[PDB]
């Protein structure tokens, strides 16, 4: 089976920049490749078609090129308004497939993100269930890792995050990590820190609270 | 004037069927070939299906082949996509497409498509034995004392629903800066959950009564609470 | 010796011997000399009575397996010789011929076996002993059966219209004696458009139908489906009867007409009011009609005297099916089959009707005098005698049972037709022949068809005009092309056979009976485009279809190097005025009146060469026949630069130079300018009529509706006067009168 590896899968950019976006077939593939441009949540549009080909309407600051197995996507002159996903595509025998993707994040300064720690509400107890809530709020870059403890003991498998997009007024992201577990081995434990490991954190930081404060 | 419209998602469950009807206009659907294309949340372009323009010789990718059928309608001027045996797995976000005879190639092997020119707006399928449930919202007050210096957090958690969308405000849109809502997340269980969180000032803390609204429209689910 | 020769004898004998016993006794020295005569369907019946009688013969019953032989009905042969056999030891030929034949046909069972050491022994080491051994070697096994049917499954998924491949399936099921399957498959193909328009398809359905009829499967499983697979094998036989009066000689049609009217007398006895009883009505119909199409074709061939009397005996089989009501289409199961049903209907109506018609304008009334002398009983047994041989028990044919009950003997109204028309132009897969056919119907009728909703059943959403007019390319193919296409197709297919018959009615063919009324060249296109649009092409073939129809766009838009006669550019032009000039829309209008300004534009540099008396410089291998039949003359020049002049002065309308249209329309006082004057003088009065406006415009405005009052009463009057000028007019005369109610009441 043939195989588009898209790379990078995350970018990050300013507004001008020269940007570059690579895809590699595995076979040797003719100039049957296309590229297109899909925004948050809306239909993918088709910027460039057989390779180097400009699709009608598209502006000319896009343009598409191959050289051996790899083809590539260029911007001559980044745009605010050229921040989405972007996406390579073959066409082979009978089959259509596509890269893994590519985001264009807005880059910008560096920023520590202010956690703040939750305990489980009372109207969740009474349900039997326990979930720990921590923020990571308005930060630079998206790349970080937390790391839940339980009276000092890590925890892994039972707990998830979930991460917002790009702000517009201040191109920061925001995290929520939720350690779920029920309401008996909640009552089990007494201590409970989550810790944050970040670029912008000169060093590891970590907030905690202990049932019943 | 010329567009696709798709139509006959929703949610079903697993083992299930559905059927997907792309309807298009403006451009003549005989020299016109269709494919359907699947996004699951957060996740790539998947090729599911194709139909060669002028004849119309199915093509399916492996993760979906004998269980999907493409088909297209000369007289109704439509294409669809018959679904069987769904999974868990194709819950994703189904468009359609056409490619044209110009671009359109048969070759020896198999044939090809230079690309995707007109795209759907793009129909949900959602697969999942989970039933149709509302949220439980529990609150997240802060437990600080002027942590932050002026400025504190609080939020709400909107847990054991199904399905998507929930939306949620605070202050019933008085409060509106400062929010933060996070995309939820597929509990083992089949329930979503998310959180949602704001930061305000810790001197109006206590002063202004903070409340978040949220709103489970396919379970007629309305819920407010304050932190 | 002749069809004379032997069927004359049969009242040589008759008057020796005119007991039923002797009578029966003599079949097999009657079934001697028809299998002389080359009559096989007709021995057939003639031996099988003798049987009926003597029924412990060896000769006659190794004598109808032999008939079944040439028949190829296996299952038929087999059985009569095994009769013989048991009979008659010593008929050792046969002990190794059903041997043969149950080798040949399947080895599964192991009678084929049994038969082969029989004939083993009767023949020690013969050459054709081992040739059967290694014959029933031959066939497969298991894993080699289902290998077949692997492939023809997975080639049935890319090609289901495939006549040969669905064919093989009906033969592997019935191999594997799952017949069941066989009829399941073959019913759920029933509903396939192209299927069932194949000759050799239905030929197959008809077949395993009735296997399974008589298949001790059918009786074991239930009688609860007995009469869903019934009423497959009526439709196959209305669709199989159609083919075959077309492809088929004289005698094949006949033959198939028995098998019909066997079919129906066995099926009217169960009734009832489900799917099956109401395809009995429909097909009942077809009968007639069909039949009547098969007593016009032998006419045809023969004498003045048989043609009259048999077209006033066809006559009254068409007005037979014509009278049949429209089939009750809620009563069946499905969408698919209900729609089917209804568009047989419209094509009995249909094709039942123009013939009605065109037997109809030979003389005056000629129908009353049809039902008045033929709809007595005595032209029931005139019927049956000149379709079938006597000798055919008339008791078991539907034919002579039928209750002929008020014939309604009211010729056909030209509304109703249109309508049966246009619900049946997916009756037979839009063929050329199938619209060619009605063109010309309508071309000796006052009344025109309306062609482009024809089109509009057949290609749907195809627009009446492309916007990439500039090139010739496919894709940009429109309903107007086509209507332009079938005009040319109809107006070349006339005059082709005038020139025929003038070497030598035309109107009067039924439509199976005649032969390809188009080009192949013209066939070619018209079958390409149709795949085409309908996405029922091929992958590889997809480019030469599209140059295929790519090639013939140039001339149907009168482009570089068309093959076009200037007449049939001029009956183009003022055929698209007329038909755009009755539109309602103004898309419409503008499109139609486009294109005829357009072949305008192209004719008139002819008309004016041809006005000086010159020669116009002939075609290179054209699209559309010339003939000097129709060759324009001086005579008409000066008519069609005022008739295209009105051309050009609507599309000026249309537009917006009211100015030039109007200056244009005055200069000739002609019934169709008043229409035109009376509709642009309303339109500028309707809306400056009421709005709060200056009060002198106001009386401006009033003086236009005054203007088209009296218009529009020059039309009537002028119109009631004279009959040459109501056909002049650009829309229906009660269409003039009912703006005129309206105009005045304003």
């Amino acid at each position: 089976d043939i195989q588009m590896t898209q790379s990078p899968s995350s970018l990050s950019a300013s507004v001008g920049d020269r940007v570059t976006i690579t895809c590699r077939a595995s076979q040797s593939v003719s100039s049957a490749v296309a590229w297109y441009q899909q925004k948050p949540g809306k239909a993918p549009k088709l910027l460039i078609y057989s390779a180097s080909s400009l699709y009608s309407g598209v502006p000319s600051r896009f343009s598409g090129s191959r050289s051996g197995t790899d083809f590539t996507l260029t911007i001559s002159s980044l745009q605010p308004e050229d921040f989405a996903t972007y996406y390579c595509q073959q066409s082979s025998s009978s089959l259509i497939t596509f890269g893994q993707g590519t985001k264009v994040e807005i880059k910008r300064t560096v920023a520590a993100p202010s956690v703040f720690i939750f305990p489980p509400s009372d109207s969740q107890l009474k349900s039997g269930t326990a979930s720990v809530v921590c923020l990571l709020n308005n930060f630079y870059p998206r790349e970080a890792k937390v790391q839940w403890k339980v009276d000092n003991a890590l925890q892994s498998g039972n707990s998830q995050e979930s991460v917002t997009e790009q702000d517009s007024k201040d191109s920061t992201y925001s995290l929520s990590s939720t350690l779920t577990l029920s309401k008996a081995d909640y009552e089990k434990h007494k201590v409970y820190a989550c810790e944050v490991t970040h670029q912008g954190l000169s060093s590891p930081v970590t907030k905690s609270f202990n049932r019943g404060e | 004037e010329v567009q696709l419209v798709e139509s006959g998602g929703g949610l079903v469950q697993p083992g299930g069927s559905l059927r997907l009807s792309c309807a298009a206009s403006g451009f003549n659907f005989s020299s016109s070939s269709i494919h359907w294309v699947r996004q699951a949340p957060g996740k790539g372009l998947e090729w599911v299906a194709s139909i060669y323009s002028y004849s119309g010789y199915t093509s399916y990718a492996d993760s979906v082949k004998g269980r999907f059928t493409i088909s297209a309608d000369t007289s109704k001027n439509t294409a669809y996509l018959q679904m069987n045996s769904l999974r868990a797995e194709d819950t994703a976000v189904y468009y359609c497409a056409r490619s044209p005879w110009r671009w359109s190639g048969v070759s020896d092997g198999g044939f090809y498509y230079k690309a995707l020119d007109y795209w759907g707006q793009g129909t949900l399928v959602t697969v999942s034995s989970a039933s149709t449930k509302g949220p439980s919202v529990f609150p997240l007050a802060p437990s600080s004392k002027s942590t932050s210096g002026g400025t504190a957090a609080l939020g709400c958690l909107v847990k054991d629903y199904f399905p998507e969308p929930v939306t949620v405000s605070w202050n019933s849109g008085a409060l509106t800066s400062g929010v933060h809502t996070f995309p939820a997340v597929l509990q083992s269980s089949g329930l979503y959950s998310l959180s949602s969180v704001v930061t305000v000032p810790s001197s109006s803390l206590g002063t202004q009564t903070y409340i978040c609204n949220v709103n489970h429209k396919p379970s007629n689910t309305k819920v407010d609470k304050k932190v | 010796r002749s069809k004379a020769d032997v069927e004359r004898y049969i009242a040589s004998v008759q008057g020796s011997t005119p007991s039923p016993r002797q009578k029966s006794m003599k079949g097999f020295y009657f079934a001697k000399l028809y299998y002389e005569a080359k009559e096989y369907d007709l021995a057939k019946k003639y031996i099988c009575t003798y049987i009926n009688v003597q029924e412990r013969d060896p000769k006659a019953h190794r004598f109808l397996g032999l008939l079944y032989e040439l028949e190829e009905n296996t299952d038929k042969a087999v059985e009569c010789y095994r009769r013989s056999v048991e009979l008659n030891p010593t008929q050792k030929d046969l002990v190794l011929k059903i041997a043969e034949l149950l080798c040949k046909n399947d080895v599964t069972d192991g009678r084929a076996k049994y038969w082969l050491e029989r004939a083993a022994k009767l023949f020690p080491g013969s050459p054709a002993i081992y040739k059967l051994k290694e014959q029933l070697l031959d066939c497969e096994g298991e894993d080699g059966w289902n290998k077949l049917f692997d492939l023809i499954q997975s080639e049935l998924y890319v090609r289901p219209d495939d006549v040969h491949v669905n064919i093989r399936l009906v033969e592997v099921y019935r191999s594997t004696k799952r017949l069941k399957d066989a009829v399941a498959h073959c019913h759920e193909a029933e509903r396939n458009i192209a299927l069932r328009s194949s000759l050799e398809w239905n030929s197959c359905v008809v077949q395993t139908l009735k296997e399974y009829l008589e298949s001790l499967q059918c009786l074991e499983s239930d009688k609860s489906d007995w009469r869903a697979t019934n009423t497959d094998l009526l439709l196959a036989y209305a669709n199989l009867m159609l083919l075959t009066l077309s492809t088929r000689d004289v005698q094949e049609s006949r033959e198939l007409l028995q098998s019909f009217d066997s079919a129906l007398q066995s099926v009217k006895s169960l009734g009832g009011n489900d799917e099956l009883s109401a395809t009995f009505l429909e097909m009942k119909g077809h009968f007639y009609m069909h039949a009547g199409s098969l007593l016009l074709k032998m006419g045809q061939h023969s004498s003045n005297v048989q043609w009259r009397a048999l077209s006033e005996l066809a006559a009254l089989c068409y007005l037979i099916a014509f009278q049949v009501p429209r089939p009750k289409i809620k009563l069946i199961k499905g969408e698919a089959g209900q729609n089917l049903l209804e568009m047989m209907a419209c094509d009995r109506l249909s094709q039942s009707g123009h013939m009605l018609l065109n037997l109809s304008r030979g003389k005056q009334d000629f129908l009353k005098e049809i039902v008045e002398t033929f709809a007595n009983k005595s032209g029931q047994s005139a019927l049956y005698d000149a379709l079938f041989s006597s000798q055919s028990p008339k008791d078991t044919s539907f034919l002579g049972s039928d209750d002929i009950g008020n014939i309604d003997v009211r010729e056909p109204e030209l509304e109703d037709l249109t309508r049966y028309d246009v619900g049946a132009i997916r009756a037979h897969n839009g063929s050329l022949q199938h619209l060619t056919w009605l063109g010309l119907q309508w071309n000796s009728l006052p009344a025109l068809p309306g062609i482009r909703k024809w089109l509009k059943q057949l290609f749907h959403h195809l627009p009446h005009e492309t916007s990439r007019l500039e090139t010739n390319a496919p894709e940009s193919i429109c309903i107007l092309d086509l209507e332009v296409f079938l005009l040319g197709v109809v107006y070349t297919s006339h005059l082709q056979l005038k020139e025929k018959c003038n070497s030598h009615q035309p109107l009067c063919l039924p439509l199976p009976v005649c032969k390809q009324l188009c080009t192949e060249r013209q066939k070619s296109w018209w079958d390409a485009v149709c795949t085409l649009i309908h996405r029922k092409a091929v992958p590889g073939n997809v480019a030469k279809l599209r140059l295929l129809v790519q090639h013939e766009i140039n001339t149907l838009r009168a482009q570089e190097k068309h093959g076009l006669q200037p007449a049939l550019l001029v009956h183009w032009a003022e055929c698209l005025q007329k038909m755009g000039s009755g539109l309602n829309s103004f898309y419409d209008q503008r499109e139609y009146m486009g294109r005829s300004v357009h072949y305008w534009k192209k004719v008139l540099p002819l008309l004016k060469i041809i006005k000086k008396k010159n020669s116009i410089p002939e075609p290179i291998d054209p699209l559309f026949k010339h003939f000097h039949s129709v060759d324009i003359q001086a005579s008409e020049i000066v008519e069609y630069e005022e008739d295209a002049h009105i051309t050009f002065a609507i599309l000026d309308a249309v537009n917006g130079n009211i100015e030039d249209a109007v200056t244009a329309f005055e200069s000739i006082k002609s019934v169709v300018s008043y229409w035109n004057l009376a509709l642009i003088f309303h339109r500028k009065a309707e809306d400056i009529e009421n709005d709060a406006l200056s009060p002198e415009e106001q009386e401006e405005c009033k003086n236009y509706l005054r203007k088209t009052r009296d218009y529009l009463i020059k039309i009537i009057d002028d119109s009631d006067s004279n009959l040459s000028v109501v056909k002049k007019l650009p829309v229906p005369l009660e269409s003039v009168k009912e703006m005129l109610n309206s105009v005045m009441q304003e």
